[PDB]
């Protein structure tokens, strides 16, 4: 059935249980962002340190 | 310090940008200024470059922590700059920092010790010592009696009641004077003898003596001078293997 | 490592149903049977026990 | 005397040679630990045929 | 909420953006700098 | 299918299913440092500044 309107899905759908696993990539992990950071001393391009 | 309206007051620096912000105005005085991370062509010391190895040799033959050898590497090149001492045997003075070092760090190594890792007499070591010491003018320690309990009691597989054994009677001992004029070692062997003597874990005074390097009618001697007070001089908590009536004599 | 207090799917109270899980299998039980005998119809309440490893009986042997 | 040499966990020159599990876990080790490695400057190495 | 946009001030935009220098670097929809015609680069995060 | 946010290898999962602890995991990490002593006055030590 549908979970928004209870109404009945005319297609059958395939459905039981399996065994999943969870990956170490996260998403906690991947994301960064500079504007305007500190830069370097010589060469004076930006710097992450 | 300073702002074209104010002379500046304080500088707090950021890990941000990594620049210089000024409070009393937010003004960036500075701008990402800071940075966020707040052989055979050796001629000088190829022998000291050499003496370095060479201590590494000697001072860990007897496995002695690399921060011990790190402050000896520091006292020779001490030693080796002031250049007082540089017409003398440098191994000698690797020795003599080594037997130093080991002070340093509270626990010596007795210069019979120094000499099984070395060619240098016990004299020159001695007199290369008190030059050091006249060279660096520093002061030193006395010995204990306990810093060699933990070390001989394990080459004789003592336990530690025994060990501690020895502590207290070699501590009462010292405290009372009952070896006066005596090195610290050979009333410590003594005592030790004395407290294998009274457990289980009895040893022979040469076996002993062969382990302290001190001589075997020295222990005789040092013994004869602490059993008048044997059974007293013993911890409060002790399991006897034989009675101090029953602690031999020689 | 421990029993969960709940199905993840129903909501279903399980973690009391452990104890008296390995009591069953002690004597004769099935594991068909012991789940009946236990009120769990559903195929996603008897995942839960039916596929459970007990891990914190094994960490009880080192000493604190 | 002449040197050291590392000593492959679970060997037979190993301290943990031929011991059971209650005597395992006493020294807090795990009995499902299968050895096989050096232990080199607190690391963990394994060598590559 | 990091990174910026330099937008000049016209008399058309300076009640709004006098509104956002109000709130600063705590609100999400904020400012982080002030640039002066004379170079002079201020932190909001600073200011008392 | 059920709308649209699975497509091109991707997951629709139970969000209260994830509230009775549903793949929930732990994460760990060890930090080093070590006093020294570089020089023979320049020392290191533990203390508050
Ligand atoms: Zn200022
Ligand atoms: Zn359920």
């Amino acid at each position: 059935y549908n979970g928004f309107t209870g109404r009945k899905i005319t297609s059958q759908i395939f459905i039981g249980p399996t065994y999943y696993q969870r990956l170490k990539h996260m998403v906690d992990d991947k994301i960064h962002s500079r504007a305007r950071g500190p830069i370097q001393i010589l060469n004076r391009q930006p710097m992450e340190g | 310090v300073t702002c074209p309206n104010h002379p500046d007051a304080i500088l707090v620096e950021d890990y941000r940008a990594g620049d210089m912000i000024c409070p009393e105005c937010g003004l960036v005085v500075g701008d990402r200024v800071i940075d966020v991370g707040s052989r055979t062509m050796s001629s000088s010391d190829r022998a000291m470059m050499n003496a370095f190895k060479e201590i590494t040799t000697m001072a860990d033959r007897i496995n002695l922590p690399r921060n011990i050898v790190d402050r000896t590497n520091n006292l020779f090149k001490q030693v080796y700059e002031q250049k007082s001492l540089k017409g003398r045997a440098n191994d000698a003075i690797a020795s003599a920092c080594l037997y130093i070092a080991c002070r340093q760090e509270g626990v010596p190594r007795t210069f019979k010790e120094i000499c099984a890792v070395s060619r240098i007499s016990k004299k020159e070591i001695g007199r290369c010592f008190k030059l050091i010491l006249k060279a660096l003018e520093t002061s030193v320690d006395l010995i204990t009696t306990g810093d060699f309990m933990s070390r001989f009691c394990s080459n004789l597989c003592l336990p530690k009641q025994v060990q501690m054994a020895a502590t207290h009677i070699a501590r009462k001992a010292v405290e009372l004077d009952l070896v006066p004029g005596r090195s610290p070692i050979s009333v410590a062997a003594a005592a030790i003898y004395m407290a294998s003597q009274a457990s289980a874990e009895k040893r022979t005074q040469k076996e002993i003596g062969d382990i302290a390097g001190v001589a075997d009618v020295t222990i005789r001697q040092s013994y004869r001078l602490i059993y008048p007070r044997a059974p007293d001089l013993f911890p409060t908590d002790f399991k006897f293997d034989t009675p101090v009536d029953k602690l031999p004599q020689l | 490592m421990i029993i969960p207090v709940r199905c993840f799917t129903c909501g279903k109270i399980v973690g009391n149903k452990w104890e008296a899980y390995l009591g069953l299998l002690q004597a004769e039980y099935t594991e068909g049977d012991a789940l009946d005998a236990l009120g769990l119809k559903r195929y996603c309440c008897r995942r839960m026990l039916l596929a459970h490893v007990d891990l914190i009986e094994k960490l009880l042997n080192y000493a604190p | 005397f002449i040197g050291k040499i590392p000593i492959m966990l679970r060997s037979t020159y190993c301290l943990l040679n031929g011991l059971t599990d209650r005597d395992l876990c006493e020294l807090n080790e795990c009995p499902l630990d299968p050895g096989g490695y050096f232990i080199i400057n607190g690391s963990e190495k394994v060598l590559i045929a | 909420a990091n990174m910026t946009f330099a937008e000049i001030v016209t008399p058309f935009n300076i009640d709004r953006l006098q509104e956002l220098v109000r709130r600063g670097n705590s609100q999400y929809p904020g400012a982080k700098y002030i640039i002066r015609d004379n170079g002079d680069r201020i932190d909001l995060r600073f200011h008392p | 299918s059920y709308t649209g946010y699975n497509q091109e290898d991707s997951v629709i999962m139970n969000r209260s299913a994830v509230d009775r602890g549903f793949f929930r995991s732990v994460f760990y990490r060890s930090y080093k440092e070590q006093e020294s002593k570089k020089g023979f006055d320049q020392e290191e030590v533990f203390e508050k500044p």
